[PDB]
RNA sequence: UAUCUGGUUGAUCCUGCCAGUAGUCAUAUGCUUGUCUCAAAGAUUAAGCCAUGCAUGUCUAAGUAUAAGCAAUUUAUACAGUGAAACUGCGAAUGGCUCAUUAAAUCAGUUAUCGUUUAUUUGAUAGUAUACUUGGAUAACCGUGGUAAUUCUAGAGCUAAUACAUGCUUAAAAUCCCGACUGUUUGGAAGGGAUGUAUUUAUUAGAUAAAAAUUUGAUGAUUCAUAAUAACUUUUCGAAUCGCAUGGCCUUGUGCUGGCGAUGGUUCAUUCAAAUUUCUGCCCUAUCAACUUUCGAUGGUAGGAUAGUGGCCUACCAUGGUUUCAACGGGUAACGGGGAAUAAGGGUUCGAUUCCGGAGAGGGAGCCUGAGAAACGGCUACC
RNA sequence: CCCGUCGCUACUACCGAUUGAAUGGCUUAGUGAGGCCUCCGGAUUGGUUUAGGGAACCGA
RNA sequence: GAUAAGGGAAGUCGGCAAAAUAGAUCCGUAACUUCGGGAUAAGGAUUGGCUCUAAGGAUCGG
């Protein structure tokens, strides 16, 4: 597994390396916190992945709805899908039915799911056909 | 009675679809656009009529063409037009030298001339003074305003000074 | 009219949405400009809103930056050489974004005295958006990544 | 639909300009200016609605077309002004001082008040940034841009415009224990002083107010207008009523009272 | 008013339906019809077809007036009052109508734009390194017309602008680059260029955990605001405009200065808007169980296009995405909603229709202008 | 009391040769109006404008 | 043994004789069925030359 496996040079825009530097040669990288109380994963103050999706080290931006669910797929690349389970209230029956809706999550590669973990997304930009959250957060199932 | 357009190489008539600044239009609308037919550039024997310019006169006169003249419908209006019209120099008055048209209301005569366009008048010289009094006037109130500011700057960091000092 | 919107479009679990309402001029769409290499030659459209659009239609010379030195001249362009998106761009030279190409190296070499001829660069500028081929100097493992692409 | 909407249905106008449903179709469509369209009250209505010098359309044309109706201190000819909060209108013709502040009930009160106090108005700063040079400005909450500002001001203070320079004279910050008008909301119009402010990240921050009556409120922060220094110390003159919410029976025995 | 009664038997008690009964913002129809107030009305069938007329135009002291228009001689021999026609500006994208299509589509409540465009209104904001003020067209107008016919227009002769195309006028410093000479311990320098604002790149500030051996804004969050450096640009605009008053200083000049206003202008903010957008919620049907992915279906990388996000499109690469918790398909005598009728409670039925949102102008499709239209009381083409 | 063939009359639906017929929606393939972008093109029409007969060369 | 305007089986017992189709790649393919077939069903698109691009392997060297 490389960074650097596209046609193109992966690299984070406007992020520049002085090659007429001191002998501290370690490439600049660039990070920010999110916010609303979510910790930056190490993976990414300190990995070397490319990622222009991901909430901590790219250039998208956290802001709306916060969302849990279940993974119940990670057969994409960089993209998992979440199983959102709740209860539909009946008024007439005064009772409930089971419902669920499946919302398609980006995940970062500074964080590691399979299939069964809990994880809580929070609300991005439309950054896919079908993608608008993207996870800020993993709790192991 | 189709017209003639310029450009159009052919002797018999098409379907354009005309615009604004095109001859032989006139749009109704702004960005307005009509398809209309045109008669070609080309003379032929289709032409009900042939408009034409006489270059170079002839040897006789024409009976209504050649001999008389009609003089044109309005003088210079603009000072610079009246100026190129008849020698005048910038220094030169060109009020008194507007042609007047007099007109004949049944007994008494009067003249009717132009209102003289781009004329320098102390009312004109008046309104570029006060533009840039009031420019000068502006920008001195912006560059005192942000004197002043940077006063209440310096009182408010050294004040912030002395805070550092006792804490 | 070529258009943006997500509606001649089929829905993720694969049903075709139907006909919902005519196109629309807000979400409209226009031909690439595919730039070339040629007389300074660029197209002002109208946009939305009363902005203007400059399609570079052909370019000749737009300006390049040497990151290590802060030094940014104004200087020719050979031809682009690769291409991440499509080969056939590279193979006609087409300007765009991402795709390098070869400056000349007269202005940075006399900047340098004073203070093979051909430099690599990377186009950072949209020409079908704003007219200008601007870019930047390759250095470093960037400079590495293409040379080995290039040579192979 | 096209292009922006020009009309305003008369059952579709806001509740509190108090229009009647049979006096025809259409209500008068707020223009753009200092205010938003649902906070706002215009001039049409100020003067025929509510102050009655006007009994119709055609004479508040005329009344405003003879250049009569200041607003802020500049004379305004639109007869579809959006006058809004706070807002100081004069008419020195009939020697008349009005400063719309809402009343407890939720409207906007006919609030008489003299010259002198017509010479400034409040505004609740809405944001501080950098503008061009770097210059720092501050945005008030009838769309007002004040330059250079005192270094101290932050978001939610309030400061006094001279509003004959446009410049501020003082200000007040946003802290515990200030007096506070809300703006939105059904609790528009009551008066109290900041108790506590509980903040959410993310979302609404919410305040909660005391009334004179020792009534506790909470409410959004962004309907929270600092009127005062302190409890019993604004720096407007308050409508009748002085903001104190009374029960429906309370109301209705003050009435009985009153009438007889 | 939380109600029942007649009908199967020779007679009985039941199940059960048929029938009775009352309302309907529920339509039609018959007979009949004196008064006041209020008031629906070609939705249902045919989003079937249309004669005719009207429904969108517009001028203030303040854009352009030689109407050969009217009026009077008057503070006026450049015009000056009033005022057709035209050019210019703005509006014509509002309103009004209808409900064909449309079943996660529209819509409702709740969210987002740190993902964008925004005429206008309202605030701020621009001294930037021939001037007593630049050009040449054109309309109306005059007079030659062609066609049976249209809100068709062509030749010829004029003439104007806030129309079109161009252009100076100015503070004081200060800073940066190149740099002849010079000082010669690394300084001083003549002379050349550059400074406002927009565009496009590249690179730097943009800080903020508490003692020992000088500045630095906001946010929950940014590569934000903003500044600086090196350049770039078929070089954006930093008023060649218009009305009323006519004042002040004398070194007796058409001298120098200047008051209230019209309109316009760059950027930022505001407002009127627009466009996408999060969550949850739609009627009948399984005699609809698998659907989507050639020729985009799900995702990744790069680009193009857009006002902007986004398979929106292209190239390459993976095989993904939805579904018995009903996907997909079909039907709807289906616009959604606020609401309406009846109703002890729970419910059942209706909602074309006074308000909000959406869509359409015979059916499609494509566009110009404009801030705003895929407009139809705008155009182009087909049926 | 009652069941059913068969016969007569009337009505409703079903099957049925006719590769039956008609109407509407979607679509493969072929042809393809029109607009838009691009590429040249350059009727005529102004002069960067220069010329003792005037030869040019710039823009739209 | 060839070709033929317009028509296209009206010729003849009868489409006899001739014509038309035809390789390959890709798409699409009905009734019926003994479930194996029918099937090359039917019905469409492409195909030259030149200049390139990409993919598919072997043997040595830790």
């Amino acid at each position: 597994l490389t960074v650097q496996s596209e046609r193109a040079f992966q690299k984070q825009p406007h992020i520049f390396t002085n090659p007429k530097a001191k002998a501290n040669k370690k490439t600049k990288r660039w990070y920010k916190d999110v916010g609303l109380g979510f910790k930056t994963p190490k993976a990414a103050i300190e990995g070397s992945y490319i990622d222009k999706k991901c909430p901590f080290a790219g250039t998208v931006s956290i802001r709306g709805k916060i969302l849990t669910g279940t993974v119940v797929s990670t057969k994409m690349h960089r993209t998992i899908i979440i199983r959102r389970d709740y209860l539909h209230y009946v008024p007439k029956y005064n009772r409930y039915e089971k419902r669920h809706k499946n919302v398609a999550a980006h995940v970062s590669p500074a964080f590691r799911v399979e299939e069964g973990d809990v994880v809580t997304v929070g609300q991005c930009r439309p950054i896919s056909k079908t993608v608008r959250f993207n996870v800020l957060k993993v709790s192991a199932g | 009675g189709f017209p003639m357009k310029q450009g159009v190489m052919h002797p018999t008539r098409v379907r354009l679809l005309l615009s604004k600044g095109h001859s032989c239009y006139r749009p109704r609308r702004t960005g307005e656009r009509k398809r209309k037919s045109v008669r070609g550039c080309i003379v032929a024997q289709d032409l009900s009529v042939l408009a034409l310019s006489i270059v170079k006169q002839g040897d006789n006169e024409i009976e209504g063409l050649t001999d008389t003249t009609v003089p044109k419908r309005l003088g210079p209006k603009r000072a610079n037009h009246i100026r190129k019209f008849f020698g005048l120099t910038k220094e030169d008055d060109v009020r008194d030298f507007v042609v007047r048209r007099e007109v004949t209301k049944g007994d008494k005569t009067y003249t009717k001339a132009p209102k003289i366009q781009r004329l320098v008048t102390p009312q004109t010289l008046q309104r570029k003074r006060a533009l840039k009094a009031k420019k000068v006037k502006n920008a001195q109130q912006q560059r005192d305003a942000a004197a002043e500011y940077a006063q209440l700057l310096a009182k408010r960091l050294h004040e912030r000074k002395e805070e550092r000092a006792e804490i | 009219g070529i258009s943006r919107d997500s509606r001649h479009k089929r829905s993720a679990t694969g049903a075709k949405r139907a006909q919902f309402r005519k196109k629309r001029k807000f979400e409209l769409g226009r031909q690439p400009a595919n730039t070339k290499i040629g007389p300074k030659r660029i197209h002002s459209v109208r946009t939305r809103g009363g902005n203007q659009k400059f399609r570079a239609l052909r370019v000749e010379t737009g300006n390049f930056s040497w990151g290590s030195e802060g030094v940014s001249r104004k200087t020719r362009i050979a031809g682009v050489v690769y291409h991440p998106s499509n080969n056939e761009l590279v193979r006609t030279n087409t300007l765009t974004k991402s795709a390098v190409v070869q400056i000349d190296a007269t202005p940075f070499r006399q900047w340098y005295e004073n203070h093979s001829g051909r430099l690599y660069a990377v186009i950072s500028s949209r020409p079908g958006q704003s007219g200008r081929c601007d870019g930047y100097i390759l250095e470093g493992e960037e400079l590495a990544f293409y040379l080995r692409r290039l040579t192979a | 639909a096209r292009g922006p909407k020009k009309h305003l249905k008369r059952l579709a106008a806001p509740s509190h300009w108090m229009l009647d449903k049979l006096s025809g179709t259409y209500a008068p469509r707020p223009s753009a200016g200092p205010h938003k369209l649902r906070e706002s009250l215009p001039l049409v209505v100020f003067l025929r609605n509510r102050l009655k010098y006007a009994l119709n359309g055609r004479e508040v044309k005329a009344i405003m077309m003879q250049q009569h109706v200041q607003v802020d201190g500049k004379v305004r000819t639109d007869t579809t002004y959006p006058a809004g909060f706070m807002d100081v209108i004069t008419l020195e013709a009939t020697n008349e001082h009005f400063r719309l502040v809402y009343d407890v009930k939720g409207k906007f009160a006919v609030h008489r008040i003299s010259a002198e106090e017509a010479a400034y108005k409040l505004g609740k700063v809405k944001k501080v940034q950098l503008g061009k040079k770097g210059v720092p400005y501050v945005v008030t909450h009838d769309g007002r841009t004040i330059r250079y500002p005192d270094p101290l001001i932050r978001a939610n203070d309030t400061v006094k415009i001279d509003l004959a320079t446009g410049k501020i004279d003082d200000f007040i910050k946003f802290d515990t224990g200030r007096l506070v008008m809300v703006t939105g909301g059904r609790n528009l119009g009551r008066v109290g002083v900041i108790v506590h402010r509980e903040k959410h990240e993310g979302g609404f921050d919410l305040v909660h107010i005391k009334d004179a009556l020792e009534n506790t409120f909470v409410t959004r922060l962004s309907n929270v207008f600092v009127i005062g220094t302190e409890a019993g110390k604004p720096w407007v003159s308050l409508p009748k009523g002085k903001g104190i919410k009374l029960s429906i029976s309370e109301e209705r025995d003050r009435r009985r009272a009153q009438q007889g």
